[PDB]
RNA sequence: GUGAAAUUCUUGGACCGGCGCAAGACGGACCAGAGCGAAAGCAUUUGCCAAGAAUGUUUUCAUUAAUCAAGAACGAAAGUCGGAGGUUCGAAGACGAUCAGAUACCGUCGUAGUUCCGACCAUAAACGAUGCCGACCGGCGAUGCGGCGGCGUUAUUCCCAUGACCCGCCGGGCAGCUUCCGGGAAACCAAAGUCUUUGGGUUCCGGGGGGAGUAUGGUUGCAAAGCUGAAACUUAAAGGAAUUGACGG
């Protein structure tokens, strides 16, 4: 936010991206803080919106049949 | 436009620049995620359709 | 053990006597 | 649908009217004017093809390409040989309009 | 003894239903086995909206929802308490639990 | 140009719904998307009254 | 009477070659010496005179086709790409 | 239960309980009989004679207005069908799924679905030749039945 | 209930039973005069009819077979046979 | 990337963002105790090709049927052979961690394989752990398909048809809830009921636990293996369903 302000643009867009592909679609924990810092630094907020990269269908996803075993 | 809906994006690709100005035209248009996310529902179906025209 | 690891103990076995005796 | 439709018109032609089976025959019947349809396999000569044709035009009688080959074309007839032209000389079961 | 007359799965007149892989463990799963929770999201959390709106450009600006659907083997399910075990007899009802509105 | 200007309001789909009623009813109809698969040489002329008059 | 449980015509070569050496000539000297069935006649006379070139005995009718059979997979699916991209190239 | 299927269906005709011609009905029993002869030489099937005759003439049973079944009086005229009607397409779906299986070799639910008809076929044609319907020595050859049917 | 009389079972469930269910078959087909606009011959068509029934002083026709019962073309009139 | 790390990639621009290109997989959400199929199994659009159940039927034949040793077709995945293809994943293998050890679980990479065509193999908790055909024996609300009948609403049109809802009936299905029908060792099952009040037809098949699905013979297979299949000997229990308690990282 400061580098945007010293660089002159007040205005932000955002688009929110988790992993995507064959693998989680949740945002990580750092989404929401750094919408709200960006929000509370002064810079204005614009469109949100969501471009995790969903598959059609995809490639198999790692881990086996099994799963990851803990 | 000024008071159309939300959900609906363009794509706007640039090919000519003269001075300061980039002019666009169009190149495509999408529904947005969350729009498109929240039209599908259970217990009713849903008909796609593309065409090349 | 496991029953699926008996057969495929008894399976290594069966190999293991089938190569004796094709020696013969 | 047309394909089977014809094919159970020829077998009704059989067993019901009169026809013959073959080149020359098909010619000496066309030539007596008393061929009413001629039916060819797809599997024809050209040459042959084009001149029954011709003989049909001046004759003024019809031609079916059937849509086949001289072996379905015996199949259809119920023949166990191959029959690569044929000649209707009359239906008795209404392939042909009157 | 057989534990659940379904046995635990929605299969009735099918020979085979596609697998899912579970979005904990990437364990494959039956389709129709699988705990299925579509979770409708907003994309800000309650505590920053305030924030949010007050930051943005627009006036009447609603924000966009996080539609998720996760599929979750049941030893993850139990593991993460979406699912909990329960009596024979509180085995058998399929209701599912309250919304909560108030 | 005129592809563009009525597909701004979604025309298309409106009249997709209104059409589909007398099948099944339908009441999200939209056009999804539309992507741009090849343009013809770019001419400028075109490109500026596109932009201008 | 069965002269062969499984050779068949590839008892020729005795016990030379090893078994599946024979095996997988067996099918291709088969097809080879096979008389298929004549496209333009109509007549099982269209057989090999040498490699990719089948004759047939009756229309004298002289075809390029595979080496050990009349027509190959390949060609096939080659022709009816050729003539979809055929009616696709015109209209 | 179907012979070949898993389905037990019981889409039937409930024949009426009054064996007698309606009096509506003015046709008598030679003017049916001369019906079905025509319908005969156009080529159609004792169903379909029978089909054509209910539908349009006006006729509820041939049997109940004639006294003789369908089969009957074609045969008893001389044009009835050398094969029977259901043996006859038995053997049309067996050639067509010939033909069929001959240019999809890997349709084995078709190759399936030919054993069946294939075994249907068999046990008819042993139940006519036991009635004596076909010669004792007829036999279904899948090579050669291609130009008895259609 | 133990004292259902089968004997003598009301027309109302005679009628709502299958056709092979009842005490006697009865079958739920009849047959209709049929009067083409423009005609002067009356048909004799079967309600369940299968092919496409013609009239013979006019190439017009006068029912077409669907799953259960045909369907007469508009404007043809219709009555039943002695019930 | 993980619990934490590390192996690994990075001022040679890695990750990230943008625009393109190529390839091979895979057909999300819609997707359901929904459908179809003999099962195995089957989900992008459109076309072609045959096939099929159910329904409708005052069509036809007239007992042509049910179950079936031998025999035959199909038969997930893995595996085998030949040819293409190989993006992802990933047996074997390598390394990093963890550990007392760690040939593992976790991480990075990665061969065969996974994809397609042709040919084998014929096995799965191939499950409903539940033979097929037929009859009878409760209730209820749904759902899928077909047919039939009805107030109304809706779509075009000027009206009926025809679609979409609504209320019913019938038949064939996938199931569900409930019941002192009855059965059962019980769990439970409207079939696993109509069984000492024992007989509808018919096929397969079990005889305490082990040895053992082993040895041998035969047979099938390229192989792996499949089918058929003992005995000596050993043992007083092994098991099933429920109850109480104890224990649970
Ligand atoms: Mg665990
Ligand atoms: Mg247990
Ligand atoms: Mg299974
Ligand atoms: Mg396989
Ligand atoms: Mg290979
Ligand atoms: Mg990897
Ligand atoms: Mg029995
Ligand atoms: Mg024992
Ligand atoms: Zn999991
Ligand atoms: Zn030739």
């Amino acid at each position: 936010a400061q580098r945007c302000k010293e660089l002159g643009i007040t205005a932000l867009h955002i688009k929110l991206r988790a992993t995507g592909g064959n693998r989680t679609k949740t945002p990580g924990p750092g989404a929401q803080s750094a919408l709200r810092a960006l929000a509370r630094s002064g810079m204005k907020i614009g469109r949100i919106e969501d471009v995790t990269p969903i598959p059609s269908d995809s490639t198999r996803r790692k881990g086996g049949r099994r799963g990851r075993r803990l | 436009q000024n008071d159309e809906v939300a959900f609906r994006k363009f794509k706007l690709i640039t090919e000519d620049v003269q001075g300061k100005n980039c002019l666009t035209n169009f190149h495509g248009m999408d529904l947005t995620r969350d729009k498109m996310c929240s039209m599908v529902k259970k217990w009713q179906t849903m008909i796609e359709a593309h065409v090349d025209v | 053990m496991r029953a699926k690891w008996r057969k495929k103990r008894m399976r290594r076995l069966k190999r293991k006597r089938r190569k004796m005796r094709q020696r013969s | 649908k047309s394909l089977e439709s014809i094919n159970s018109r020829l077998q009704l032609v059989m067993k019901s009217g009169k026809y013959v089976l073959g080149y020359k025959q098909t010619l000496k019947m066309i030539r007596q004017g008393k061929a009413k349809l001629v039916i060819l396999a797809n599997n024809c000569p050209a040459l042959r093809k084009s001149e029954i044709e011709y003989y049909a035009m001046l004759a003024k009688t019809g031609v079916h390409h059937y849509s086949g080959n001289n072996i379905e074309l015996g199949t259809a007839c119920g023949k166990y040989y191959r029959v690569c032209t044929l000649a209707i000389i009359d239906p008795g079961d209404s392939d042909i309009i009157r | 003894t057989k534990k659940r007359r379904n046995n635990g799965r929605a299969k009735k007149g099918r020979g085979h239903v596609q697998p899912i892989r579970c979005t904990n463990c990437a364990r494959c799963v039956p389709k129709d086995k699988a705990i299925k929770k579509f979770v409708i999201r907003n994309i800000v959390e309650a505590a920053a909206v305030r924030d949010i709106s007050e930051a943005s450009v627009f006036d009447a600006y609603v924000l966009p929802k996080l539609y998720v659907k996760l599929h979750y083997c049941v030893s993850c399910a139990i593991h993460s308490k979406v699912v909990r075990n329960r009596s024979r007899e509180a085995r058998k009802d399929r209701t599912p639990p309250p919304r909560f509105r108030p | 140009k005129e592809v563009v200007n009525k597909l701004i309001p979604d025309s298309i789909g409106k009249d997709i719904e209104k059409a589909c009623q007398s099948i099944y009813p339908l009441h999200d109809v939209f056009v999804r998307k539309v992507k741009m698969l090849k343009k013809p040489k770019f001419e400028l002329g075109k490109l500026m009254e596109l932009h201008g008059e | 009477a069965k002269r062969t449980k499984k050779v068949g015509i590839v008892g020729k070569y005795g016990t030379r070659y090893g078994a599946s050496l024979r095996k997988m000539v067996k099918k291709i000297e088969i097809s080879q010496h096979a008389k298929y069935t004549c496209s333009f006649c109509g007549k099982t006379k269209m057989k090999r005179r040498a490699v990719g070139i089948w004759h047939c005995g009756s229309c004298m009718k002289t075809v390029a086709g595979g080496a050990w059979t009349y027509n190959t997979t390949s060609a096939v699916t080659v022709k009816s790409a050729i003539r979809r991209l055929k009616e696709l190239k015109d209209q | 239960g179907r012979m070949h299927a898993p389905g037990k269906g019981l889409s039937q005709s409930a024949l009426p309980y009054r064996r007698s011609v309606p009096t509506w009905l003015k046709l008598t029993s030679d003017d049916v009989k001369e019906q079905i002869y025509k319908l005969a030489k156009k080529g159609l099937t004792p169903s379909q004679i029978g089909v054509i005759l209910r539908d349009s003439h006006g006729v509820a049973q041939v049997r109940f207005v004639t006294g003789n079944k369908i089969l009957r009086i074609l045969k008893s005229k001389g044009l009835a069908p050398d094969l029977p009607e259901d043996l006859y397409h038995l053997i049309k779906k067996a050639v067509a799924v010939r033909k069929h299986l001959e240019r999809n070799r890997k349709d084995k639910d078709a190759k399936f679905r030919l054993i069946l008809i294939e075994s249907r076929i068999h046990r008819l044609a042993r139940y006519y030749k036991t009635k004596r319907v076909l010669p004792p020595n007829w036999k279904y050859e899948s090579s050669t039945a291609s130009a008895l049917v259609a | 209930p133990l004292a259902k009389d089968l004997l003598h079972p009301s027309p109302e469930e005679e009628k709502r039973k299958h056709k092979k269910k009842r005490l006697v078959q009865s079958p739920n087909s009849y047959f209709m005069d049929v009067k083409c606009p423009g005609c002067y011959k009356i048909t004799t068509v079967f309600s369940h009819a299968q092919t496409v029934v013609l009239c013979v002083g006019c190439s017009t026709v006068l029912c077409q077979p669907t799953g259960g019962k045909a369907r007469l073309t508009e404007g043809c009139s219709f009555r039943r046979k002695q019930h």
